[PDB]
């Protein structure tokens, strides 16, 4: 029964809170951070690498203040916090796009504030 | 770290200026145990207490 | 604000020594200077009568509730 | 020894007590006559609490005696 | 998608264990216990952020491990179908692209691209193109594509992907 593009999720992951990729990077590198400092002879797993340096090919935004930003800009908006975060994740171009990649949109909003939106976030990348 | 037949009790005689001493252990049951007669210079002392 | 006994139950002691003396026979760290014995239910109960046992006996009431009292809160009967 | 009371140590020094030189009591008893009339009196009797301070007239003086249990308590 | 939940785990402590250090052993024994895992029921358990608290370590009757139920906080990567989710290709093969999803392997099959890719063997690395050569996707290349199903391992979860739908393909 489970599909994200009608949002239909487990009982058990409803709960849970999503992640940017910016953001998920910046807590991996705390972590690897933490690691390095108090040194102890402790090994890092082959899943936390191949997700540091994923998280780091697609991590939309790089400063701190711009994630916190642009989800504070977006969740002014009523989104399911799903789309909070694939509209981070993938920065969709046009109205029309987001649309395509996140059927869940349409008739939530007009086309020109969708796209309002998408510009905005557009502009926070670096 | 002279062995595990010793202790070492260190005490302050003044402010940053500390005594090191050598505490002989003889008699023990296992590594973890205390010897059952402590020595320094020689002498024996029967007990930590002794020493303090 | 508990209302059990502040006594221990000869069963709660029996279990104490039986456990402690477990944990000391798989060396978990003893509480009290053993002098030399070697036979954990001699050691656990040393550390019973010197009241360090690292135990908290958690006690079902019939409702449902439970109160968590320290082996070295309530008073040993032997 | 004079009120023939238990006390734990851990409150008294928590409590900041302070301490005598030695303990030598001067003690009220009620003792009977040997006609039965009972009166109190006393006359140095010294119990031992820091035996090297002692002087060379009392130190031979053992009649009854509190022990902890190593030798070293005896030193000198 | 990167999610951040409470979890809960009980982890049996050897009695040697106990002592001064217990706790931060504790700690430092959840850590090595659950990150890396993989679960049907939640996906790759990225990273422990936080322990939100140990519980009362329950003294087992015969044997003497204490077990501490311990409430964690993770990160945790959980695919679903229908996720629209960035990859890079690391294998072309004629049957399909071989892509990783973070630590999730994916796998796009020929059947599931649109009609006008086919494979070029020959090519340094081998790659898909169009008959226009407008679109060449290879190794290292990022994928827009779309998941369509999923099964779950020992371990280990593996998905498998689509470029069917309007916006998916490169980049």
């Amino acid at each position: 029964e489970e599909d994200a593009s009608q949002l239909i999720f487990p009982k058990e992951f409803e709960t849970a809170e999503t992640l940017l990729n910016s953001e998920v990077h910046m807590l991996l590198e705390h972590r690897k951070q933490q690691n390095e400092s108090a040194e102890d002879e402790q090994e890092l797993s082959e899943v936390f690498m191949k997700t540091l340096n994923y998280t780091a090919r697609f991590s939309r935004f790089k400063n701190r203040e711009t994630i916190a930003s642009v989800r504070s800009l977006l969740l002014q908006k009523k989104l399911h916090k799903f789309e909070l975060a694939c509209l981070a994740n993938l920065c969709p171009e046009t109205a029309e796009e987001s649309k395509a990649l996140i059927p869940s949109l349409e008739g939530r909003f007009e086309d020109e504030e969708l796209q309002q939106i998408l510009d905005d976030i557009q502009t926070k990348r670096s | 770290s002279k062995g595990e037949n010793h202790l070492t009790v260190t005490w302050k005689v003044s402010d940053g200026i500390y005594q090191h001493v050598d505490v002989r252990e003889e008699g023990k049951e296992n590594a973890f145990s205390l010897g059952a007669t402590l020595w320094i210079n020689s002498e024996e002392f029967e007990d930590l207490d002794e020493i303090v | 604000k508990r209302i059990t006994t502040p006594y221990m139950t000869k069963y709660e002691r029996a279990r104490v020594l039986g456990t402690r003396a477990l944990q000391i026979a798989m060396c978990a760290p003893v509480m009290v200077e053993l002098e030399g014995e070697t036979d954990p239910l001699l050691i656990a109960m040393k550390e019973l009568k010197a009241r360090k046992i690292p135990i908290i006996i958690r006690r079902y009431l019939p409702d449902g509730s439970y109160e968590d009292w320290g082996v070295d809160e309530l008073i040993i009967s032997d | 020894l004079q009120d023939l009371k238990f006390v734990p140590s851990d409150e008294k020094k928590k409590q900041g007590c302070q301490r005598e030189n030695e303990t030598l009591i001067q003690r009220r008893k009620d003792q009977m006559q040997p006609g039965g009339t009972a009166i109190s009196v006393t006359v140095p009797y010294r119990v031992v609490d820091q035996p090297l301070k002692l002087m060379p007239q009392d130190w031979d003086r053992v009649v009854a005696v509190f022990v902890q249990g190593p030798a070293w308590q005896f030193k000198g | 998608m990167f999610y951040h939940i409470s979890l809960e785990h009980e982890i049996l402590l050897h009695p040697r264990y106990f002592g001064p250090n217990l706790l931060n052993t504790v700690k430092q024994k959840l850590f090595t216990e659950v990150e890396g895992t993989c679960t049907g029921k939640y996906g790759f358990v990225i990273a422990v952020t936080t322990i939100d608290n140990i519980g009362a370590g329950v003294i087992q009757p015969g044997r003497g491990f204490v077990l501490y139920p311990v409430k964690y906080k993770a990160i945790v990567f959980r695919p679903f179908k229908g996720e629209v989710v960035d990859a890079v290709v690391t294998q072309v093969n004629k049957v399909g692209l071989f892509t990783e999803i973070g630590p999730m392997s994916c796998f796009i099959s020929r059947h599931s691209i649109p009609s006008e890719m086919e494979f070029d063997p020959n090519s340094n690395p081998p790659c898909y193109k169009t008959m226009d050569e407008d679109i060449v996707i290879q190794q290292d290349d990022e994928i827009r594509l779309k998941i369509v199903g999923t099964r779950v391992d020992k371990n280990d979860i593996f998905a498998i992907g689509s470029l069917m739908d309007d916006y998916l393909g490169l980049v």
